[PDB]
């Protein structure tokens, strides 16, 4: 594949589950690599807009400019090195950070459909149809698992809703941009937003693009807009087959504040987002990317300054470690609409049969 | 450096404010609830300073009665404030030329112009100043510099124009252009003499103005050798640098800290906006200099003084001020506004960013879109006014009224159009 | 305006067949104009419509 | 998808070797190490396909041996001869000819390179900030009167004009229209441009229907303007220059400093 490993940090005597560092800067690149792979790479590196969702719509439309390059050699069979190549492909993406379960699922579709379409088939009438299934299974499983989560939306939500998020969940952003404009709707929406990530800020600016009265929020506090806030929805990632969720940064303790104070909490997700993997802690499975995102003192990313923060192994012992993905609960998120229509997420695993 | 010295201006720029001034003047007027020179007088105590000059012209009584009144007059402080005599409408050539003329100054003074809110120290500055003086013999004055707000695309009127130095930094040129309502200049010219010398030069446009500087022992010199001077950045540093004197330089500073001049309505109306948010640190309202204002920072972005009446169900928006004694009946649609001490009103106030200043009585209804109210005039029944509308002085508006865009009204109990005695743009009556 | 059957006569017959074109779908089936026989609705219920993910 | 363009040419502005019968401008070998070897091993480093070396009139089959003999290659280098050369054009007229031949991005390299600084940053600075066009400068020689001058950006970094000293109004001037968007616009003194181009997908476009550009410069990133008058039109991302500084003494060739490049390399 090339090079790896040769990277600083200690191992870290709290919290050592998963593998801490990789590939950022190109020299010696393998003659077979697709760019845009490598392009991915970079970007997700340093990557402040995508999460969960679009990532995974990125990476099955590289996959298909992929196929739309691949024709069948003269040599080796269609049904001969693929599956080996897609085995690489996903160990490099391991390498450079780890990946989501809404990946994986597509991935064994991908494996299924391989298996299925015969190699004796004629070759340009294969794919020609091969792509348009893919196209299919797109509009069904993303793009019309978004409209069936914003009309269970319109049902649900009352004559004019003040809204609570985190993160940069995409669907999420999509469904308050229609209330806003299309249905038209008084929305009174409070993001919220952590130092590492400058998602909320994101998500805030492109809310103003629209034209969106928006409440920024950071850690210090977050009551002081509830002691007035009504109805609530929390950021998504991944679902596991317990009723639990495996979500992006201080959204537990929202939940757990939401617990305390009044009315509890609800999210929306694809039909396509559950796993059948289980964990019920913040020290099962931790996502890590290096500790630079807050030594740089505040306001923007990209600034380079001389001051005292870089103290890493400079100084008589110091570490600077975090964590991005955390346990969020289940006691208090009962809500839980897919492409199923309705449900709590108690039934954990209602769907898994049925899919 | 101890013992200092300076001179301030005040009511600069009449008629640039046309709706306003006739029997009270321009720097009297507060930003929100508070006036603007008493933040000007609270940098010179932080500063240090021993003896103060300022100058007074138009409405200029009223403008003695109130620093009479603000408690400088007592010695308990170093400072004495002494008032200089002009005629009408003047500049500042004159007045340096008659300060001249009186001669006190020995060593080092500071002339602001304007009207200058900072949150910035300057000590420091203070000190590299001197720095700069021990150096050399032949070194002039000091200048102070800040970043501007992201994009100028609301900001129309002036964009600055700045080419500066790293290891000693020195300027020369400025320049202003209108623009966006209607195109003229494109092109700009630059002096090309001696630049070799120090070799590294850093050209900054867009950048925020409030004409400041920390004066040596030259300038009144230089003003008495040649009397053609009439405006200190255009004609007096430039000329001093262009093969005037040999050798004498002056130095620059630079800070990211919100420091504004005002000028115009817009810049007026953004500088309030600023304000209720959290973007000064010095200068809140919970802090209180005056030690007499009881205002305190609130939920959903809300300044507030004690006891404000208001009847049941009501709907509050965000980065808004409520004066004390404001008797409030039913309504109140509060977005982005500032309101004055003690205001009687009737019913409902649909509130889309505007503005009121102290005491205003408003009878019944008003849907207001951005506009400002001034002291004294008070509002009748059914008052409509679009956006950027701004009201004068003791202007008595009664029943039924309309304006757009641009529209000013009168303060004379002269020339401009929106009457004051008995209604404006319904009825002729006054001067 | 876009508007009259293709055929000579306004209403279909039995054993014909007919192309649809589909609005909106849950509840009832499909109650959803016709390309082949008049702009007029016609509707299907939950059973006939599908044999072997249906819903997504 | 990845593949270069190598110009070269006649030694016009030396003065003092280069106007001998059969030595050419790519090989020369001034100061110990060749001219061109640097070239190929920056190449190497680049990781490009399929480079192909552009020759003019003058020398023919040198270049070919020059590629072939005397050194590690193994890649498949190239050597195409374009027809129409005037030189009174450097390469501009090269670049017109050559253009079906690109099947994505190129490169723009002189056979004449002084390199020390890390060359794989350009790439990625051009890959990553959605960059239409970029462009470097240099400091001025630090080893023991009349100078050119060129527009910078440093907190994004970012070029917008350029002008020289040769032929020009005595006095400066900045256009009006130019300036409401994008506002700060910085000026340096001692800064050196090394003349490297890059390139993009959709540049094929103009120099085929309408060129304008001489030495490279003229119709390339100046066109950039999206206020005024709108007339001519813009190819789409909209048009974009971007400039970077970097500190290690090595710079371009224009004038004469064959000699002080020797004086250098010994270090």
């Amino acid at each position: 594949p090339g090079i790896s490993s040769v990277i600083p940090t200690v191992l870290e005597q709290s919290f050592d589950n998963s593998s801490l560092i990789s590939v950022k800067e190109l020299l010696l690149n393998k003659d077979l690599i697709h760019p845009s792979i490598l392009l991915l790479t970079s970007h997700l590196a340093h990557y402040k807009i995508v999460g969960s969702i679009p990532r995974c719509i990125a990476m099955l439309e590289v996959f298909q400019i992929v196929i739309k390059d691949y024709q069948t050699p003269k040599g080796t069979t269609l049904s001969r090195n693929l599956t080996s190549y897609l085995s690489h492909q996903i160990d490099l993406l391991k390498k450079a950070r780890p990946l989501s379960v809404t990946m994986g699922n597509a991935i064994r579709w991908l494996k299924q459909e391989i298996s299925l379409i015969d190699p004796s088939t004629p070759d340009k009438a294969a794919k020609k149809d091969l792509c348009e299934k893919i196209g299919q299974f797109a509009k069904e499983k993303i793009e019309l698992a978004d409209q069936l989560i914003i009309d269970n939306a319109s049902t649900q939500i009352e004559e004019s809703t003040t809204i609570v998020t985190y993160g940069s969940s995409k669907v999420l952003t999509e469904l308050l941009l229609h209330n806003a404009i299309s249905l038209k709707k008084n929305i009174k929406v409070i993001v919220v937003d952590s130092r590492p990530l400058f998602e909320g800020r994101k998500m805030a600016e492109t809310l103003r693009n629209a034209g969106v009265n928006v409440m920024y929020a950071l850690i210090t506090s977050l009551d002081t807009i509830f002691n007035d806030v009504d109805y609530v929805f929390l950021g998504a990632h991944s679902i596991l087959s317990n009723g639990f969720l495996y979500s992006r940064a201080g959204t537990a303790m929202l939940a757990m504040s939401a617990k305390r104070r009044n009315i509890p909490v609800l999210v929306c997700c694809e039909s396509l987002k559950f796993s059948q993997r289980v964990q019920l802690d913040s020290v099962t499975f931790n996502e890590l990317a290096d500790p630079n995102d807050l030594v740089n003192i505040d306001y923007e990313n990209p600034v380079e300054r001389r001051g005292n923060k870089g103290a890493l192994l400079n100084q008589f012992i110091k570490e600077r470690k975090f964590e991005k993905k955390k346990l969020a609960m289940e006691n208090k998120p009962k809500g839980n609409k897919i492409g199923g229509k309705k449900g709590s997420e108690g039934e954990s695993k209602d769907a898994s049969n049925e899919e | 450096e101890d013992r200092l010295q300076a001179v301030v201006l005040t009511d600069s720029y009449e008629t640039r404010f046309m709706p306003l001034t006739a029997v009270k003047p321009r720097c009297l007027l507060p930003l929100a609830n508070v006036p603007l020179i008493e933040y000007t007088l609270e940098f010179l105590a932080k500063a240090g300073v021993h003896e103060v000059f300022l100058i007074c012209s138009s409405h200029a009584n009223q403008i003695n009665d109130y620093i009479e009144n603000s408690k400088w007059n007592l010695p308990w402080s170093p400072f004495k404030i002494t008032t200089i005599m002009s005629p009408e409408a003047r500049c500042t050539g004159d007045v340096m030329r008659d300060l001249d003329n009186r001669g006190i100054i020995t060593g080092d003074f500071i002339l602001v112009s304007g009207d200058v809110l900072t949150n910035i120290d300057f000590s420091k500055m203070l000190e590299f100043h001197k720095k700069m003086h021990l150096q050399d013999k032949d070194h002039i004055s000091t200048m102070c510099l800040s970043k501007a707000s992201t994009y100028p695309k609301t900001r129309t009127i002036e964009p600055a124009a700045f080419v500066l130095d790293k290891s000693t930094s020195r300027c020369i040129y400025y320049q202003d252009l209108p623009l966006p309502s209607s195109r003229e200049k494109t092109s700009i010219q630059i002096d090309p003499e001696l630049l070799d010398n120090v070799d590294e030069f850093v050209i900054r446009n867009d950048l925020i103005d409030c004409r400041i500087d920390i004066c040596t022992s030259h300038v009144p010199l230089i003003f008495q050798e040649n009397f053609d001077y009439q405006s200190l950045r255009t004609d007096f540093v430039k000329g001093v640098i262009s093969s005037d004197i040999l050798g004498k330089h002056i130095y620059a500073y630079l800070t990211d800290e919100y420091a504004v001049r005002v000028e115009s309505w817009q810049t007026y109306d953004t500088i309030s906006q600023d304000f209720l948010g959290r973007w000064c640190y010095p200068l809140v309202l919970d802090s209180n200099i005056q030690d007499d204002q009881t205002y305190s920072y609130e939920s959903r972005h809300i300044y507030k003084e004690k006891d404000v009446v208001l009847a049941q169900s009501c709907k509050i928006g965000k980065c808004t001020a409520i004066g004390s004694g404001t008797k409030i009946g039913e309504g109140t649609k509060i977005e982005n506004s500032v309101i004055g001490r003690n205001c009687q009103i009737g019913e409902n106030i649909r509130i889309k960013n505007s503005f009121i200043w102290d005491d205003c009585i408003i009878g019944n209804n008003s849907i207001i879109d951005h506009s400002l109210i001034a002291s004294n005039a008070t509002l009748g029944s059914n008052v409509r006014l679009n956006d950027g509308c701004i009201i004068g002085f003791n202007v008595k508006i009664d029943d039924n009224m309309d304006l757009d865009r641009n529209t000013k009204i009168s303060a004379s109990p002269q020339d401009l159009d929106d009457q004051t005695l008995a209604v404006s743009i319904v009825g002729d009556k006054g001067v | 305006t876009s508007h009259c059957r293709f055929y000579e006569n306004k209403y279909p017959e039995i054993d014909d067949i007919v192309m649809v074109n589909v609005q909106q779908i849950a509840e009832m089936g499909a109650y959803v104009k016709l390309l082949e026989y008049d702009n007029i609705e016609g509707m299907i219920l939950l059973s006939e419509l599908s044999r072997r993910s249906i819903q997504k | 998808s990845i593949q270069a363009f190598v110009f070269c040419g006649k030694g016009s502005n030396l003065a003092p070797m280069q106007h001998s019968t059969r030595l050419p401008k790519a090989l020369l070998p001034i100061g110990n190490r060749p001219m061109i070897e640097y070239v190929l091993d920056w190449c190497d480093q680049a990781d490009f396909k399929e480079i192909s070396v552009v020759a003019p009139v003058d020398e023919i089959e040198l270049i070919e041996s020059g590629l072939t003999s005397f050194l590690n290659s193994n890649h498949s280098h190239h050597l195409q001869d374009p027809k129409k050369i005037n030189f009174i054009s450097t390469g501009e007229s090269l670049q017109k000819e050559l253009l079906p031949r690109i099947n994505g991005d190129f490169v723009i390299l002189p056979c004449d390179f002084v390199t020390d600084i890390p060359p794989q940053v350009l790439v990625d600075q051009f890959r990553n900030r959605d960059d239409n066009n970029l462009a470097m400068t240099i400091y001025y020689k630090n080893s023991l009167k009349q100078q050119q001058f060129f527009t910078v950006y440093s907190e994004i970094l970012l070029d917008v004009y350029s002008q020289r000293d040769v032929t020009k109004t005595k006095y400066l001037q900045i256009r009006s229209h130019l300036l409401w968007n994008y506002p700060n616009l910085t000026v340096s003194t001692k800064l050196l441009n090394s003349f490297i181009y890059f390139c993009s997908f959709e540049l094929c476009q103009l120099l085929k229907l309408g060129p304008q550009s001489m030495s490279r410069q003229a119709s390339f990133k100046d066109p950039f303007t999206g206020n005024q008058q709108q007339q001519n039109p813009p190819t789409t991302i909209f048009i974009l220059p971007n400039e970077t500084l970097f500190i290690r003494a090595n710079n371009l060739n224009a004038y004469m400093d064959a000699n002080r490049f020797v004086l250098k390399i010994k270090s």
